[PDB]
C-alpha cells in the first residue's frame, strides 16, 4: 500500500539526451537515430527575441554552425532543418542507445513524466499533468530547453513534449516532438498569458479512489447525487466537465473498490461546496487533480515497462 | 532571460 | 522556477535490476558486477514465517534453487550467503552495466529515491524521506521487496535502501545494502510498532526556502527569534529540535535568499501557531517536511549527473 | 501476505 506521485523509470530517455550549442546559446537535444531534436531558439542571439526571422536566421546557420556533444564525442552535423519550432540536426552517427520510441500529442489532463536535463545531462524526473490551459507546472531553470516529457507503454516510449519557455506567472510552456506548441504561445519573448486555468475533475475523483483503496475514507458518505446536480456546484468553481471517455476511464475504480462512478461524484460535490475540515486525503489538505485514472491503476497494480 |  | 518532488534519474539502477526467485517466492535483487543482493526472505516459505531461522533455512537451499533472471537471460548461481538480512549470490556473470557505487547508511531526515520494481523490472521513481522512526512512506505492494533506494552524487550511485517490509499501519521498513534494518525491525511476520514519529524541522525550513526563491512570500515576517524560543514552540507541535548543525546547513539558502535562519524560524513558529490560514505554500497546504536542504539546492541550481 |  501507500500512493506516491511516481514518474517512470527514465533510463530509456536518458540515453537519447545531447547538448547542443549554436553561437553562445546551449540547450538539450534529443538523439534518436542519426537526428538530434531540439528548440528553433537556439538559432537566435540577442535582439533576435523578439521577432525573430526563423526562415532567415536558419539560411545564415551552416552545418557546421551547430556543436552536437554526447559525454567526450562531439558529433558531426551533415544536415540541419526545421519543423515548426524544433530543429533537427542530422549528424552521421545513428544514437546506438536508440530505444523504441514514438510522437505524439497529449491531451489535456494526461500526465507524463518530465527529465529534467542541463548541459546534455539529466538532473533530475518527475511528473505532472498537461493543465487545461496548456501550461506545465514544472520545475525548469534556464540552460533546460530541449528536456523532454514521455509516458512508457511495455518498450515503447511516447514522447509527448519538449520544453521551450517559462511565462511570466512561473508555469511552462513548450512542444510536441513534431514542434508544435500546445497552447496559443510562440517562440517569442513577447508578452503572453494562459487561460484561466481548471482543475481536472476526473483526476480528482481518480484520487479519491485511490485514497479509499489505500484506506482514506473519512469522505464516503450515505449520500448520492447525479452528474448535473454534480455540475451545477461544479463549474461555478471552475472545474472541468466530465466526458464519456472519463467514466469509462473511471470504472476499473469503481469496479475496484465496490463506489459507482456518479456515487463518488457525488462525495467531490460535497468537498467542494465545504471543504475538509481541517482531515487529510493521502497526506494532502487539498485536492489533488495530477493522478490520471490509469495513473492510479498503473501504481495500484505494479505495471512494469 | 523566459526562453530557457 | 518552479518546485517539484523530483527523483534522482533511474537509469544507472534501472540496469541492475533483476529477479530472484526461490521456490515459489519471487522477489528483486540488484546485480553489481558478479554479485545479486536481495532480501533474505526470499528463502522462506509460509511455514517459516512466524518464527524462522535463517541459517537453518538457508543452510537446507544450494546453488540451484534460486532462479535469477536478468531479463531473458538465466544468471547461473554459482555461490549463497547472507549478510544480515541481505543474501548474497554469486554468478558466473558480471554486470556490464555496474555504475560507479558504494552503499551508504542514511540517517533520519534524509531523502531519496526509491525505483519501484516487480518481477526484476522498474515501475516507477519517486522520491522518500527516511522518517525520525525509521520508517519511509512509500508505494509498494507484494513482490516490490528489493527495490532499493538511492542518491546520485556527482557520477556515483549510492545505495541507502532495500525494501523489505510494509509494517501494519500502512508504513515500510527495510535495510541497508549491507542487511542491517533502520529502526527496530526485523524481517519476521510479528506484530511490530514504529516509535512516534516527529516533524523534520530542518527539511520544512528548507521548503519554506525554497518557496521564497519560487517567489511564495506572504508568510515572511519581520520578526527573528532564538534557536532556544523556537525550539520551546516547535517542540510542543512535534518537531525535532533546530540545532546549530542544521543551522549551518541551511547557510546556501539563507545566502540566497538574504532571509537569516532565525529570522526564517520565526515565520515557521508563526505558522505553526496560526496554521496555514486558509492559503498555499508551493501548492500546498500543509508544511512539507520532505526535502532536505540539498534536495532544494540540487534543483534549484540545476545540478546533473 | 507484509514481507514484500
Amino acid at each position: 500500500s501507500g500512493f506516491r506521485k511516481m514518474a517512470f523509470p527514465s533510463g530509456k530517455v536518458e540515453g537519447c539526451m545531447v547538448q547542443v550549442t549554436c553561437g553562445t546559446t546551449t540547450l538539450n537535444g534529443l538523439w534518436l537515430d542519426d537526428v538530434v531534436y531540439c528548440p528553433r531558439h537556439v538559432i537566435c542571439t540577442s535582439e533576435d527575441m523578439l521577432n525573430p526571422n526563423y526562415e532567415d536566421l536558419l539560411i545564415r546557420k551552416s552545418n557546421h554552425n551547430f556543436l552536437v556533444q554526447a559525454g567526450n564525442v562531439q558529433l558531426r552535423v551533415i544536415g540541419h532543418s526545421m519543423q515548426n519550432c524544433v530543429l533537427k540536426l542530422k549528424v552521421d552517427t545513428a544514437n546506438p542507445k536508440t530505444p523504441k520510441y514514438k510522437f505524439v500529442r497529449i491531451q489535456p489532463g494526461q500526465t507524463f513524466s518530465v527529465l529534467a536535463c542541463y548541459n546534455g545531462s539529466p538532473s533530475g524526473v518527475y511528473q505532472c499533468a498537461m493543465r487545461p490551459n496548456f501550461t506545465i507546472k514544472g520545475s525548469f531553470l534556464n540552460g533546460s530547453c530541449g528536456s523532454v516529457g514521455f509516458n512508457i507503454d511495455y518498450d515503447c516510449v511516447s514522447f509527448c513534449y519538449m520544453h521551450h519557455m517559462e511565462l511570466p506567472t512561473g508555469v511552462h510552456a513548450g512542444t510536441d516532438l513534431e514542434g508544435n506548441f500546445y497552447g496559443p504561445f510562440v517562440d517569442r519573448q513577447t508578452a503572453q498569458a494562459a487561460g484561466t486555468d481548471t482543475t481536472i475533475t476526473v483526476n480528482v475523483l481518480a484520487w479519491l479512489y485511490a485514497a479509499v483503496i489505500n484506506g482514506d475514507r473519512w469522505f464516503l458518505n450515505r449520500f448520492t447525487t447525479t452528474l448535473n446536480d454534480f455540475n451545477l456546484v461544479a463549474m461555478k468553481y471552475n472545474y472541468e466537465p466530465l466526458t464519456q471517455d472519463h467514466v469509462d476511464i473511471l470504472g476499473p475504480l469503481s469496479a475496484q473498490t465496490g463506489i459507482a462512478v456518479l456515487d463518488m461524484c457525488a462525495s467531490l460535490k460535497e468537498l467542494l461546496q465545504n471543504g475538509m475540515n481541517g482531515r487529510t486525503i493521502l497526506g494532502s489538505a487539498l485536492l489533488e487533480d495530477e493522478f490520471t485514472p490509469f495513473d492510479v491503476v498503473r501504481q495500484c497494480s505494479g505495471v512494469t515497462f | 532571460f523566459x526562453l530557457f
